[PDB]
């Protein structure tokens, strides 16, 4: 039942911008998300001091996916353990406690990809978090699907648009509610030529080119959040990427880089069937 | 500027 939103697909209702994504299959400068628009959205909340830590996604009743750098990144002295964070699911407002809607869960164990490269280019920027107890699904809480080989091959194409969501900064200040922005996947050569950082096959970049007019990008706080696409084949949402890195936010000629979820699915499967 | 969350989760 993954990727079918209770308030949209389940009732045969469309959100206001999903058509843009479908028409292409042939957070800075975003907008407020609709209620129940991204039911798999997860907020990584730091206990002390209480603050926004990162974004994440719900992939099952007990597993949450995020970016490895959200938990481990020596250059900025970041090394969070299980008890340092909390997971808030079903949220819309950024700062308020949404009583009777959001569900806060504690972390049982964190799993960072063994070959995550924090020293150079954040290669394999992915991590899993197992919750202590299952989260009950609702109209505002629902898991997103993970892509299979076919899904990735047909959807991960330059020009095809995905959707990025988060409570991160609005400029390179903070949003009142969850922000959303649709962005096109960019050709590998363009991604490479836009930066000095060494790009790998475990990442892809997205965002508009300067001559395309439109804009949008993730920014501080959006890290770990999902880059999703709605399959035109089975009408389910799939998480194709994880907000990983960029140079500045929404700069002309620059693009956001996302962890290629399918490329690391082997590792994800391994962790899930072995521990959870 | 985050609203206090229930103590049940913090503990
Ligand atoms: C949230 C933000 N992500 C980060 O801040 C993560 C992050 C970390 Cl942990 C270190 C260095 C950078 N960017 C600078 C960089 F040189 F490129 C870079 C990339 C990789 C490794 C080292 N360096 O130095 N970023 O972007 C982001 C902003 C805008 C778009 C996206 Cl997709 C993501």
């Amino acid at each position: 039942d993954c990727g079918l939103r209770p308030l949209f697909e389940k009732k045969s209702l469309e959100d206001k911008t999903e058509r843009e994504l479908l028409e292409s299959y042939i957070i800075v400068e975003g907008s407020d998300a609709e209620i129940g628009m991204s039911p798999w959205q997860v907020m990584l909340f730091r206990k002390s001091p209480q603050e926004l830590l990162c974004g994440a996604s719900l992939i099952s009743d007990r597993w949450v996916l995020t970016a490895a750098h959200c938990l481990l990144y020596p250059p900025w002295d970041k090394n969070f353990t299980e008890n340092d964070l909390l997971v808030r699911i079903g949220k819309h407002s950024r700062t308020r406690y949404e009583r009777n809607i959001e569900k806060i869960s504690m972390l049982e164990k964190i799993y960072i990809h063994p070959r995550y490269n924090w020293r150079e280019n954040l290669d394999r920027d992915i991590a899993l978090m197992k919750l202590k107890k299952p989260v009950a699904f609702s109209d505002y809480i629902h898991p997103v699907c993970l892509p299979d080989r076919e899904t990735a091959a047909s959807l991960l194409q330059a020009g095809y648009k995905g959707r990025v969501t988060g409570w991160g900064n609005l400029k390179e200040g903070q949003p009142s509610v969850l922000q959303v922005v649709n962005l096109p996947i960019v050709e590998r050569p363009v991604c490479k030529d836009s930066t000095r950082i060494r790009i790998t096959d475990n990442m892809f970049c997205a965002g508009y080119k300067p001559d395309e007019g439109k804009r949008g990008d993730a920014c501080e706080g959006d890290s770990g959040g999902p880059f999703v696409m709605k399959s035109p084949f089975n009408n389910r949402w799939y998480q194709m990427g994880i907000v990983s890195w960029g140079e500045g936010c929404d700069r002309d000629g620059k693009y956001g880089f996302y962890t290629h979820v399918f490329r690391l699915k082997k590792w994800i499967q391994k962790v899930i069937d072995q521990f959870g | 500027d985050f609203e206090e969350i229930p103590e049940e989760y913090l503990a």
